[PDB]
């Protein structure tokens, strides 16, 4: 979830809310942005069999029809099996299982009855490197300064040399998927103790563009040496074991690091640095932001830092027990959407113990790179910019789908439009939703060779 | 089941016009008596300022008697700074300043400083415009407080580092 | 209590015992690069002109004649006008008839009787050269 947030800020909040059963009730005695956000939280994930009327037409025509006529968002289908997310040129077959986003399971019933009346790995889904050593990636303050890091990803890691191992491999591989061109890859800089990173370097040898800096993320000198003001996303991760002395003291380093960066100034604003922080305790989310009213009994998904995508916790993933039990394909869709694609063959290769194994590029492997990916677009400029001038969400969805084959999932809109540079997440707004020139759209973008 | 009691509680409600301060952190018998003797002294200029104490532990018999002898000036409430509910009870947003007392005789000064710093974060989270005076055991932990966006020495925020002052 | 009733009180103590720690020095040290030097210029050398804490003895010197059963007030005025020294207190032998132990007297009255063996806490100006 954190890795996907680097490619599209606020994506973790949208994914977390899509798999938690929430009933949405409108309330007038609250802010408009709060009402819009709560409408998105009511959207969940459902599976339904497509009507026989959909047989023959491609996916692009099928999902457009559901959005307009049926008011349902179709993003993935099951092909005889495999799950494909927004496939282009994929004709709908008989008894095809469709994946929908809707308020409740009653809404998706309308989709059943309806009529007229070595450069890569072995699987070829991740970029590969010839097993670079750790010492070749360790950077010092003097040599990290001369290196120009623009649009990179900074991983702030708090970990003792004997801290339990965390899956830093699970954070880098989604950023190293073959669906991204090599020139568009994002450099990864890990700020932390190499005595801990050394234990986890075995799984990171074959991943390109990884940098290591010995130090502490709480130090302003280290942060300035990696250009935190120019990074695309800053991740504050803590691998230290909680002392259990006090729950409010479990996230001292994580909160301090967030506040430290937020107050930094550069020769430009520390508050403009995009950060996402994972919290050991749910109750510590109150200290992440200052311009809000904190209530200890409020649910985590209702808090402002979570709604803006700057906070995360493992306590939002309990509902995956119920989601997986009622539908195994639901869990497969999530894994194929956040891990960059992890086929069951990749499971056995990694379980052997030899690490990631590369493979020679051939005709069958290069076809695997043609799949949709998670990204964000802005209505500031471009052919789609004219929809931001007080346009409609439905108009933008249809035009983007037909031209560029883009599927709009939600909006990432400024909290206040009259200020603070804070944006919240709206999941699946109605087709009559009014757009703004400053709005950002979560999209599923096809792979363009070249 | 029967061996339980909730003695201290309730919100601070008084008249308007007078001013008060909130004291938290290390609240013991000698921590309060030493503080009150210097705070309420004859040589000091006579100003009516109320002292409010907020600690998560129930005071013992000796501490309760000390509060009784200062009934018209000192009041005690049971709670913690980290809880926003308890902050509203003692009316932090209207207090002149919040004083955080440190445990000087602590086995781990690093642990004591970290807990005290988190209290300032909680106080500043509730209200950005509040004076905070805090004791710090080590000088290198002063950098964390200065990095807080709401910390401002020009507005009355002060750090009294015992290590810096003792060796000075 | 001292800091709460007056913030300037704490500033005076810090500027008196730390040798002078301006708020700019706080941010430089908090970065993590340690103490950073600077090239001497005209504006920097003017900062060296400030008072410092020291002790003087009435054993010998121009001020020694005040130790012969003199008055504290007489010593305070003469030292202030001539050398610009401010007398804060005395550091006097516990017994004068022994042990080499001296105690501290803070701000004695102007009629206090001095001794030839007394030491004076003073604030001494900076003399270039
Ligand atoms: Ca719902
Ligand atoms: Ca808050
Ligand atoms: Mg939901």
């Amino acid at each position: 979830f954190i890795a996907q947030s680097c490619l599209a800020p606020g994506f973790s909040t949208m994914m977390a809310n899509l798999f938690a059963m929430r009933s949405f009730k409108t309330s007038p005695d609250m802010q408009s942005w709060t009402n819009d956000y709560l409408r998105g939280t009511g959207m969940e994930m459902y599976t339904e069999t497509l009507s026989p009327t959909f047989i023959g037409i491609p996916f692009a025509q099928a999902t457009e029809l559901c959005f307009s006529k049926l008011k349902l968002l179709l993003l993935a289908i099951e092909i005889k099996s495999k799950i494909s997310i927004n496939p282009r040129g994929a004709k709908i077959q008989a008894n095809t299982q469709g994946f929908f986003i809707a308020q409740s399971a009653d809404e998706v019933k309308r989709a059943w009855f309806y009529c007229k009346a070595m450069k890569y790995d072995s699987t070829g889904m991740f970029h590969w490197s010839p097993a670079k050593s750790l010492e070749d990636c360790i950077l010092d303050r003097n040599q990290a300064a001369m290196t120009v890091l623009n649009g990179h990803v900074v991983v702030c890691l708090f970990a003792d040399p004997d801290s339990p191992l965390i899956g830093l491999r699970n954070l880098v591989m989604p950023l190293r998927a073959s669906n991204f061109h090599y020139h568009e890859l994002k450099h990864v800089v890990i700020v932390g103790s190499v005595d801990y990173i050394r234990r986890e370097w075995k799984m990171l040898q074959n991943l390109p563009k990884i940098s290591v800096l010995n130090g502490s993320p709480l130090s302003r000198a280290d942060l300035r040496a990696v250009n935190v003001n120019l990074c695309d996303m800053c991740c504050i991760l803590s691998a230290k074991v909680p002392s259990n002395d006090d729950p409010t003291l479990a996230d001292k380093e994580a909160i301090l690091a967030s506040l430290n960066i937020k107050a930094m100034t550069f020769d430009v604003y520390g508050a403009n640095v995009p950060m996402i922080t994972e919290l050991v305790n749910d109750g510590n989310v109150q200290f992440l932001d200052q311009d809000d009213d904190d209530d200890p009994d409020t649910e985590l998904y209702l808090t402002q830092p979570f709604a803006c995508g700057t906070a995360f916790a493992v306590s939002v993933l309990d509902s995956l027990m119920s989601t997986t039990y009622f539908n195994q394909n639901a869990l497969t869709l999530i894994r194929s959407l956040i891990t960059g694609g992890a086929t069951p063959e990749l499971e056995l290769i990694l379980a052997e113990g030899a690490g990631l194994r590369g493979g020679y590029s051939t005709v069958e492997s290069l076809s695997n790179r043609d799949r949709c990916r998670v990204g964000q677009i802005s209505l500031y400029d471009g052919p789609l910019a004219q929809f931001g001038e007080c346009g409609k969400y439905g108009d933008l969805f249809v035009a983007a789908l037909k031209s560029y084959g883009m599927l709009c999932i939600g909006l990432y809109r400024f909290r206040d439009t009259s200020a603070s540079s804070k944006r919240y997440v709206i999941t699946n707004p109605p087709d009559d939703f009014s757009l703004l020139p400053t709005d950002q759209v979560f999209v599923l973008m096809q792979f363009d060779p070249g | 089941l029967i061996g339980t009691r909730a003695k201290y509680g309730g919100t601070l409600k008084n008249e308007k016009g007078r001013r008060h301060i909130v004291v938290c952190g290390h609240i013991t018998y000698e921590s309060v008596s030493h503080f009150l003797k210097d705070f309420l002294h004859e040589d000091r200029e006579d100003v009516d300022v109320e002292v409010v104490f907020l600690h998560r532990k129930p005071p013992d018999l000796e501490l309760e008697g000390l509060f009784k002898r200062h009934f018209t000036t000192v009041e005690f409430f049971q709670g913690t700074i980290m809880n926003p509910i308890d902050l509203q009870r003692v009316k932090v947003h209207e207090a002149d300043a919040c004083l955080v007392l440190a445990n000087k005789y602590c086995q781990d000064p690093d642990a004591e400083d970290a807990a005290n710093i988190m209290r300032v974060i909680s106080i500043k989270n509730y209200s950005d415009d509040i004076r905070v005076i805090i004791q710090l055991m080590q000088y290198h932990n002063k950098a964390y407080l200065l990095n807080i966006p709401s910390w401002d020495w020009k507005q009355g925020d002060d750090v009294i580092c015992l290590a810096e002052l003792k060796l000075g």
